[PDB]
């Protein structure tokens, strides 16, 4: 079973229950953006819904296809949002179509919402009553003058991956420059075309043997400098 | 009157089939002059990648354990 | 029947029929989908 | 008029092929398609394949590019040895993927559309395209996250070490910091030079990283002017926050001025251009001087015969062209054409 | 038999409904074409009232053509003889008379 | 000929139903946009009553345009000349007069 | 322009139809929730009758908003001013008066 | 508040349509089962006539419950107190009185 | 872009245009037959439509599925024709069901048709205004007592 | 229309469409179903 | 809704659903169609 | 292939009755579907062959 | 979920009859993966062992 508090389980079995509010968060901080908070509704005072002290701005947003199935294809939910006034458009041209971002979904019973949302207050307000699910944006499936639909995926999604991944090559290094396996920490030496440079912002490795020699890193070269003749 | 031209938000949940409300088209079930259900090929053509719509992605022989 | 709601039902029934046909073709004669 | 040894063309072609040995892959494809004995010459036959498209393709493949070792090298070359019997579609697809072209039935001949920098052929705004019930004249879609590959292993054949399969790894470490690390394998069909394999892998990576979005913008009766691979411009007044297209309501040649719908705003610096349509479909472009209110536009010169309710577009110095290349055109048994296009 | 001789009493309905090709552009603009090459054909919602003895003759005339085939008729609308086909001709019997209702569709053929 | 110059009967309907862009999921927040530039182009359910002699002239005028080929018209509603298109214009031919039931949808081009 | 000044004569339809989440269990038991967070919006089936010279002003007012946009109105039902949108406003013309039938939908916006 | 204390007009419909399990292929042997335990919960098409001043109180009562939150009611039909739920309650606001049309479907929980 | 004349381009952008006639030609000469010319409509004088001096006979004919797509499967249009009076049947039993023949489709604006088609003539008549597309018959998909459907394919 | 028979007819039409699409994808480009 | 026009729409929706299901099954778990 | 002859019979009487319990619709004649691989496939099962191996 | 894998490893470490006379851990590794397969294939192989 999910680890959810006893209050939510008590509310789930009631015959007459409060409305279930779904709050959404778009987290583009890992892809170089900001965090946006949305709710499909305002509150009774005509203000954005306040949950745990955070305001979730009103915006037409609706998710579908959420399920937990282990057998078969990995579940791919969808999230439809309003593109009136060209708002999502502005994100598509700034965040590379929002791809790679995170979507956090919280289910909260309206009886547990913060007291500021209601005119008469909330005596049963409880900021610890929520059900959280995280997904990733895989593709902005459609974007038009009216709306925008995003495909979501589980963060694991072993779709394009392979195992084992490291490939045995000659005349080419598979390590990441200045990475852990490359283990280089020297000054700027050259660019990806082996031309010498003292500019740190223009310092890249050609991934060839000459590029490694420029940094005296031949010991840590990620290639295998004999296999090109045994494969004949 | 209109051409519906279904996209992707319509097929993924009937959230925006009613966005256009499909009222006069459904009342007229379409027409002989014009066809509905166009089903724009935007996301379908791009599933393999943008480079697949410009080149046919030459194939390679099967890997044999004999070698 | 209002078109907007019926189109989703038709699409999902089409999905179910396609899945059933695919599973049927994976049988002996079939087509192996 | 082609000298295979020097890979040079004299002048205009006019046709009239000549039997000379060449490494041009366009004409290797031509032989594969139109040879009666072992190829597809019995079926198909000549006059069904666009020879001029293959001529331009071979000209493109003959261009000199950096070798990577210090010298120069022809862009794309043959040296394949086909021994096994594969289906004709397989060989055609390998030929059309070695040089980045797609074969499509034009309607009279089988043409090839090669991915090349091309100039815009036509411009479409929201007043020139079909409006469905939902206010989406243009629908945009994007390639998925895992379909933007940043690492490729190209299998070429080395003629120096030994005529064996050498794997060349192409990467784009900037995009690996943004879209994870999506790796693929690919077979370069005619490659026997490291530069050509690296170029093919780099073309794949660059196309996946730069070209991202696609558009569906089904248009009216003008669509019979379009063949796949045509580059066009989309002036979507909703994608931008401004209005840069519409229809001309009245033309006043004397004291040259134009009446348009919507309202036009001049930029702070630079001269805005307005593209109108001549009195014979020629789409000349002229210069605006000043705008009164937001409608009365005075131009440098009023083109001859600019009719009312004709399409006008606005070009600003600080606006990108947003070109799209067509990949599919469908007749709608209505008079309208359903067009799909991708970024250029 | 070629000509329709009976007469229509009440006031018919003459529906034209031309077929056109229409495209609706964006901000209020459109594009229209006549679709076909030869006009619109028009259809008449005709009703006859006949004595119970001539109803058999009228039925025989309308059944000989049998849905297909065309007969000449001069409508009391434009007084120009046209070729028409009838395909339903419902009929209600009464004590002394029979009331026919039918739809005459003009045909080029 | 480019101006409908006949007179319409008292009771005629004018429907507007403008075209807007609506975004609303379930019964939550709603957003409305004006959509195109020529938002509402209305529709007039025009009815006429004309003697049997001028029915031919009215039908010839309506048929020559044939769905396409908008014509100028001044409705008695706002008294402003507009461009309209007709597509059905059914008719009923009584003993002495004929009634026309037509639909005029105004256009821009 | 913000306020609606015209008046509704006959007796309108005030439809509520709130949206609820309902689950039906087995032997007669169920489970109900209010679905949304802010009440039900409620819609009025309004009908005006106006002199033929003032119908132009009413149509200008109803067309300025054009389906989208909201105006203030105090219904003669609860006498509390609300924000409403109108999207159809059918109108029927007569000899001396014009009768409007419209549907006003209350909006939070 | 938890009790509907208003009076309903003479004409009121009571529909039952109980829930049963039916098995019958074509027109052969048929089997019927009582299905659930709380077989039929009926439905009352209630109509009310109230002065314009108390329409506000009636709608406040019907709106606070808002589709969910069943309330106690004694129909004039079997005179037994039950728990009912309303979901539409349309209204007509005449010159001096208002007519409420509501549907009361009885519940168990 | 397709190489089409300036008059057709001028007509395509007009708000009010003429009817777009589609003329069909079935060429079985390569398979041992004749050439048959068809049009879905007669003209205003009740005669077969005369285009470029050639008479296209009236016959119920309608094509669909025409598109230009390079990616994926090659496009296979379809052509439905009337099999009343057993005409197509007679062609099926004489030409091995028309398999291997050619189908030529011309799109022509009715304004550019020959002057003989109209009572008052055609001042803008232009025999060089047409859009031509060639396909091949692949299979007579259905042949019944009413209609007949043929599958078309790129050559 | 009544829902039961309409749903059954939609299911058979969906099966036919799925079979046609499968046989179409086994052509040259396609997806080989 | 007239049946003749609705049947073509149902067939086209079924074709789209079959294509979508086929493309879905080519994913990781799926059936590979 | 196009709703050209769905309205050829007009389907009016069947559509107005959606069908029946006695009789079924959507028969979908198997004429062209059974002949796709060839007439010789409707009579024989087209014996298979092993995959070509490069080791040979 | 590391705790799920913890419980799974506890289950795989349980002793069961060897079939030859002794005891044996329930489930064990000793695979040597040399070819490059999709990550789903390897994950499914692990989750089926
Ligand atoms: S070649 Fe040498 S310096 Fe360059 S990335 Fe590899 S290990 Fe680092």
């Amino acid at each position: 079973m999910q680890d959810i508090r006893q209050e939510t389980l008590n509310e789930c079995t009631r015959a007459e229950q409060s409305a279930s509010v779904v709050l959404w968060e778009i987290d583009l901080t890992e892809v170089g953006g900001e965090r946006y908070f949305f709710c499909n509704e305002q509150n009774e005072k005509g203000e954005p819904v306040t949950w745990q002290g955070r305001q979730y701005q009103p915006y037409p947003i609706q998710g579908s296809g959420f399920e937990l199935n282990g057998k078969g294809t990995s579940t791919r939910p969808t999230l439809t949002v309003s593109n009136l006034y060209g708002m999502v458009t502005g994100m598509a041209e700034d965040m590379q179509s929002l791809v790679g971002g995170t979507v956090v979904r919280r289910k909260v019973y309206a009886r547990f919402l913060d007291a500021v949302n209601f005119v008469n207050g909330n005596s049963y307000a409880d900021p610890e009553q929520e059900v959280i699910s995280r997904w990733r944006i895989e593709q902005c499936s459609e974007l038009s003058a009216v709306s925008a639909s995003f495909v979501l995926s589980t963060p694991t999604e072993t779709d394009g991956a392979v195992f084992p991944g490291r490939i045995m090559l000659a005349n080419t290094c598979t390590w990441t420059y200045r990475g852990d396996e490359c283990g280089y920490s020297g000054p700027a030496v050259a660019d990806e075309y082996d031309q010498p440079t003292s500019d740190i912002t223009k310092d890249k490795c050609s991934k060839c043997l000459s590029g490694c020699k420029f940094r005296n890193n031949v010991g840590n070269f990620g290639g295998f400098l004999s296999i090109n003749k045994l494969s004949q | 009157v209109f051409q519906i031209v279904l996209g992707a938000a319509a097929i993924a949940g009937s959230f925006f089939t009613a966005g256009a409300t499909l009222a006069a088209w459904g009342a007229a079930i379409g027409a002989g002059g014009m066809t509905g259900i166009l089903f724009s090929l935007g996301a379908s053509m791009v599933l393999g990648g943008v480079a697949q719509m410009l080149a046919p992605k030459a194939r390679t022989p099967r890997i044999q354990t004999t070698d | 029947q209002i078109g907007p709601a019926a189109l989703k039902a038709v699409y999902d029934m089409a999905r179910k029929g396609a899945r059933d046909e695919i599973q049927t073709q994976m049988r002996d004669g079939g087509l192996f989908s | 008029n082609y000298n295979p040894q020097t890979r040079q063309y004299s002048g205009i072609w006019d046709g009239t092929f000549k039997p000379a040995y060449s490494n041009n892959m366009a004409w290797c494809l031509w032989d594969m398609l139109t040879h009666p004995r072992y190829g597809m010459g019995k079926r198909l036959g000549a006059a069904d394949v666009d020879k001029w498209a293959l001529y331009v393709i071979g000209q493109y493949c003959d261009q000199s590019v950096p070798d990577g070792f210090g010298g120069t090298e022809p862009r794309i070359t043959c040296n394949a040895y086909l021994t096994t019997q594969r289906k004709a579609w397989d060989v055609l697809s390998d030929f059309c993927s070695a040089m980045r072209c797609m074969p499509v039935w034009n309607g009279q001949t089988l043409t090839f559309v090669q991915d090349r920098p091309s100039d815009k052929t036509w411009t479409y705004n929201r007043s020139n395209v079909v409006m469905p019930d939902d206010g989406a004249p243009f629908r945009y879609s994007f390639s998925a996250l895992k379909d933007r590959h940043n690492a490729v292993e190209v299998n070429w054949i080395d003629p120096n070490n030994g005529w064996e399969t050498a794997t060349e790894l192409v990467e784009d470490t900037q995009a690996i910091a943004r879209y994870g690390r999506n790796v693929t394998k690919m077979d370069a069909f005619g490659c026997t030079s490291r530069g050509q394999a690296h170029r093919a892998g780099l073309w794949l990576i660059k196309t996946e990283l730069l070209e991202t979005q696609t558009v569906d913008f089904s248009v009216g009766a003008e669509g019979l002017r379009h063949v796949p691979g045509d580059v066009i411009e989309i002036c979507d007044d909703d994608y931008a926050g401004i209005s840069t297209g519409g229809r001309v309501l009245a033309v006043n040649s004397q004291t040259r001025t134009l009446t348009l719908d919507r309202e036009i705003t001049l930029p702070s610096s630079g001269t805005a251009l307005i593209s109108l349509v001549d009195g014979s479909g020629n789409p000349v472009s002229v210069e605006v001087q000043s705008v009164t209110d937001g409608v009365k536009v005075k131009v440098s010169r009023v083109p001859d015969g600019v009719a009312e309710y004709s399409v006008w577009e606005l070009k600003l110095p600080t606006l990108r062209q947003r070109l799209f290349r067509c990949v599919s055109i469908r007749e709608n048994d209505d008079g309208t054409y359903a067009i799909t296009a991708v970024q250029h | 038999m070629k000509t329709f001789r009976w007469k229509v009493k009440p006031g018919m309905d003459v529906a034209s409904v031309p077929s056109v090709r229409k495209v609706r552009f964006g901000d209020g603009y459109s594009q229209r074409a006549p679709a076909g090459l030869n006009a619109n054909l028009k259809t008449y919602s005709v009703t006859l009232s006949v004595p119970r003895e001539e109803a058999t003759v009228l039925e025989s005339f309308l059944e000989e053509h049998g849905g297909w085939k065309s007969f000449l008729w001069t409508p009391p609308y434009e007084w120009r003889q046209i070729k028409v086909t009838c395909a339903k001709w419902s009929s209600r019997v009464s004590m002394l008379r029979v009331e026919f209702s039918a739809e005459f569709e003009q045909v080029v053929n």
